[PDB]
């Protein structure tokens, strides 16, 4: 089939604002090239075929660290934006008890906000929308959005689908 | 070849359990998509690819889809959207708006005309199908249609989604 290359983004129809999707191959996955840490999979939806996304599955490491970034000046000014990490957990799951996955958003001013998500309570296999944080689209520099867990325990079973940077528009 | 992770076309908000869903082009009903002329299936590649159809030239544009309310979150307010793109070299859209309908289980229908010449070129747009509050059961259907005399060209369909209002 002929290939069509496109920007991984969208514009809201009536109001114009730009949202961003970032596939995991474009994130900074620490240990991403080590199969004993992350093993890369093809994402399948049966009724459609392959969704065209390579996703990492955590295989047994103590160091979970994934980073994305985006220039705030590339987004729509004055809007409040919301960063999401889309994830899934699958058997076997291990190591996450009382070590919630940390979601962080860092701004150009060095300020940062962190949320925590208890992977042990998530229903396995369901695609999960997690909220990493919020920011107003002003100024420039890069916003950094991460998932982190570096506690001294071997972890398994986390799958990262993608990161999303989405405006909160009026309607 | 890589090992696989299987998914379903729903998602859930970690923070409260609210659900959304989407459907990909092979899950939609696109008239004449296999006629070998009106639509050509492309490999849509971001940054592997997904199978997405591009409109290459026809007067008959008819895209339909459906969703089950039971998979949504009762009481929650939704936005229904079609992710699609007007590509460089598009034709026919000056005189022919697309006619868009969202049909809800309560018998109502939201209708609008969509002038595609106002879409940006070569980037995806969340075309608004409509808005609704989800109930416990019933069928949701939508259509994006024009069959007028203008030969329409340069339009990619990516996916249809039912999402809780962004917040
Ligand atoms: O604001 C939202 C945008 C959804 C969306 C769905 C399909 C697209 O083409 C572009 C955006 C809803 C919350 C995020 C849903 C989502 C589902 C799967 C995925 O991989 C990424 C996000």
């Amino acid at each position: 089939q002929p290939e069509l290359y496109a920007e991984n983004s969208w514009r809201e129809e009536m109001t114009g604002e730009k949202g961003i999707l970032i596939y995991p191959r474009e994130l900074e996955v620490v240990g991403g090239d080590d199969d004993s840490c992350w093993l890369w999979h093809s994402l399948i939806l049966e009724s459609q075929g392959q969704l065209g996304v390579e996703v990492p599955k955590l295989m047994g490491t103590k160091h979970v660290e994934v980073h994305g970034r985006w220039k705030i000046s590339d987004l729509t000014p004055g809007l409040k934006y919301q960063v999401l990490y889309m994830i899934m957990v699958e058997d076997p799951l291990e190591g996450w008890e009382n070590c919630p996955l940390k979601l962080r958003v860092t701004l150009p001013d060095g300020s940062s906000q962190t949320q925590q998500v208890d992977l042990c309570k998530l229903p396995k296999g369901q695609l999960i929308m997690t909220v990493a944080g919020y920011f107003d689209c002003v100024g420039d520099g890069e916003v950094i959005f991460s998932v982190i867990e570096t506690s001294d325990v071997v972890k398994k079973g986390l799958v990262i689908k993608d990161a999303v940077i989405r405006p909160l528009p009026p309607m | 070849e890589l090992p696989k992770v299987y998914t379903e076309n729903t998602w859930m908000e970690e923070r409260n359990g609210d659900r959304g869903m989407l459907k990909y082009p092979r899950e939609l009903d696109i008239t004449n998509v296999d006629d070998g002329k009106s639509w050509v299936w492309h490999s849509l590649v971001f940054g592997l690819g997904m199978e997405a159809p591009k409109l290459m030239g026809t007067t008959h544009v008819e895209i339909r889809g459906d969703f089950k309310m039971s998979k949504l979150t009762p009481g929650l307010k939704y936005q229904a959207v079609l992710l699609c793109m007007k590509t460089d070299g598009n034709e026919g859209w000056d005189s022919c708006p697309l006619n868009v309908e969202l049909n809800l289980p309560d018998g109502t229908t939201q209708k609008r005309e969509v002038d595609l010449t106002k879409f940006p070129t070569d980037e995806f747009v969340m075309m608004v199908l409509g808005y609704f509050e989800a109930v416990e059961s019933g069928d949701i259907t939508f259509s994006v249609v024009d069959t007028s005399d203008c030969v329409k060209k340069g339009f990619v369909v990516k996916d249809a989604a039912l999402r809780p209002l962004p917040r």
